[PDB]
DNA sequence: CTAGTTGATCTCATAAGGAGAAGGAGCAGAGCGCTTGAGC
């Protein structure tokens, strides 16, 4: 179990064509813990591999522990094709050439951004224009991924959906082989395989192994 | 009967009143009902 | 350019309404993806 390997698999699962090649392929830290049993180390590998500049971990808002992952190169290649042709395309390019390869912190302070990156107080709206700078608070702001709205809406919808059917299942159990074999519900479009990894990481289910494969149960 | 008239009714008109003070309907009959009395009272029972 | 002087200027110091419009609550039902689910 390697975090380099772990993140790669999730990346493959992503429905790339579903979002018209605009949102870079997000993979969650929750589903990272699914492939690698020892979470204790998964964070440690991704930590140095964060400052290694080959990954971007973006903080999301669907829960307190919402930390998404965006591929660095793909994060780069997609912002220009989204920013260019727009009024905000000006200093977002600077943000890219200066801020991204010099820092890896999840949220930038006011004095940090203005001084270290030499940002004015007028162009800062342009980064807020299309998913570049979120709003942590008055003094700090988390790093944004453009066009993240649609993803989480489907993501949250999907999580609820899978949770619901699992509960509905007779005797409140549902075999994992019975998810893949059965057609994915139309309510969730991110992929049934994508979400089942999420609850495993979120510990909403436990991977109980038996003679008939592995089973998931709500916590007792 | 009694029908609201004067300044109260004039105000009631200028500010559209959802609940008229004395709402009323002036019903006219078509056939024999208009001439004879039994059928007209029958229609009255049907409407009241 | 330099001191000395004169005012400004400040600071700190001791003690028997209403009609209507707007929001929200709660229930009530329609619809629909779903999950079975069992009769021919």
């Amino acid at each position: 179990g390697s975090a380099r390997a772990a993140v790669s698999e999730l990346m493959q699962l992503f429905p790339r064509g579903l979002f018209e090649d605009a949102l870079p392929p997000i993979v969650l830290r929750s589903q990272v813990y699914s492939l690698v049993p020892d979470r204790t180390v998964a964070d440690r590998q991704l930590k140095e591999l964060q400052e290694q500049g080959e990954i971007r971990i973006v903080q999301l808002g669907f829960d307190l522990d919402a930390h998404g992952i965006i591929f660095t190169e793909d994060y780069r290649t997609r912002v220009l094709k989204a920013c260019d042709g727009r009024p905000y395309a000006g200093a977002v390019q600077k943000f890219l050439a200066s801020v991204l390869p010099a820092c890896g912190d999840l949220s930038f302070q006011q004095d940090q951004m203005t001084q270290t990156f030499g940002f004015r107080d007028s162009e800062i709206t342009h980064l807020v224009n299309a998913g570049v700078l979120t709003v942590r608070d008055a003094g700090s702001w988390w790093l944004a991924v453009p066009g993240a709205g649609r993803f989480i809406k489907y993501f949250v919808k999907g999580r609820q959906a899978v949770l619901s059917m699992v509960r509905k299942a007779k005797y409140r159990e549902l075999l994992l082989s019975e998810l893949l074999g059965r057609r994915a519900p139309v309510v969730v479009r991110l992929g049934l395989t994508y979400h089942v990894h999420d609850l495993i990481g979120a510990q909403l289910v436990d991977c109980i192994s038996t003679t008939s494969g592995t089973l998931l149960r709500l916590p007792e | 009967k009694n029908v609201t008239l004067g300044v109260p009714r004039l105000k009631e008109l200028i500010n559209i009143s959802k609940k008229p003070k004395t709402p009323s309907l002036t019903v006219f009959l078509l056939g024999q009902s208009a001439r004879d009395a039994e059928r007209a009272k029958d229609i009255l029972c049907r409407l009241e």
